[PDB]
């Protein structure tokens, strides 16, 4: 974390950051990762 | 009765606990020295109630529309008096103290009461639909009571979920306020038509109300007082 925060503190250059680092403009597509208990009885937070 | 009955008047008979009809039997045949049966009860329950009973019919001279109360000693409804009453009527209406504790005042059980005339050629298709749908729900809530005791609501399915939020929507809706308890009660009175209860229930489980939250369906009367409750609500 403390080395990706001293590396953006420089190559802040934008066609520099097109890499992952970039931020699409039109966000047409997203993905969301969620993790979910694999068994249940967990109670409400499979659900929450 | 039986004189205006028989002349072709329509008589409304109530009787009220018919059961003390029978403990008072059964202590005039503890003095008469009878051999005693069952829980102290008389040899006789079934004839006298029989002799009694029979006498309460509607025949082709004239009709005898008949309501009847039955007290069940403690809470036992395997009692010998209940045991006979019991196949004596067409309609039969179950009072539990489960519910009356959950201040639900008219305290019948849907589960536990019968109508011979609940037939769809009787009382109508949508009647008997929506009966039977009402009958399903809380049959599937009866089903699932000890699971959400124990290990909770969240166990169950979505569908079960549902199922058991709208048995427990039609538990608060059943409850009703009446025009004579008004004197420990601050509930005004409510008439609902047979028409009105049956389109509220037909609506509450077709899945209009589900938004609404279970303490407005508590002393209501049709759908359309607990929809304006809600939106008073806000």
């Amino acid at each position: 974390r403390e080395v990706m925060a001293n590396l953006t503190a420089r190559v802040v250059g934008a066609a520099r950051r097109g890499t992952l680092l970039e931020k699409r403009e039109t966000v047409k597509s997203v993905a969301l990762l969620v993790v979910t208990p694999d068994r249940g009885l967990c109670g409400s937070l499979v659900a929450n | 009765a039986e004189y205006f009955r028989d002349e072709g008047r329509d008589i409304l008979l109530f009787i009220d606990n018919i059961f003390r009809f029978v403990q008072a039997g059964s202590e005039v045949s503890s003095l008469l020295g009878r051999m005693p049966s069952q829980v102290g009860y008389q040899p006789t329950l079934g004839t006298e109630m029989g002799e009694l009973q029979e006498r309460i019919t509607s025949t082709k001279r004239g009709s005898i529309t008949s309501m009847q109360a039955v007290y069940v000693p403690a809470d036992d409804y395997t009692d010998p008096a209940p045991a006979t009453v019991f196949s004596h009527l067409d309609a039969t209406i179950s009072l539990e103290r489960s519910i009356a504790e959950r201040a639900i005042f008219p305290a019948v059980d849907p589960l536990a009461s019968t109508s011979r005339i609940l037939d769809p050629n009787i009382v109508g298709e949508e009647h008997y639909r929506v009966a039977q749908e009402v009958k399903r729900v809380l049959q599937r809530y009866k089903d699932l009571k000890d699971i959400i005791a124990i290990l909770g609501m969240e166990e169950l399915s979505d569908e079960d979920k549902l199922t058991v939020q709208r048995a427990r929507k039609i538990e608060l809706f059943f409850s009703q306020p009446f025009t004579v308890a008004q004197q420990f009660t601050g509930r005004p009175g409510k008439y609902v038509p047979v028409k009105k209860t049956v389109e509220s229930f037909a609506r509450l489980l077709n899945g209009e109300g589900d938004h609404i939250p279970e303490s407005f369906f508590y002393m209501q009367g049709d759908f359309d007082d607990v929809l304006a409750a809600y939106e008073a609500s806000q």
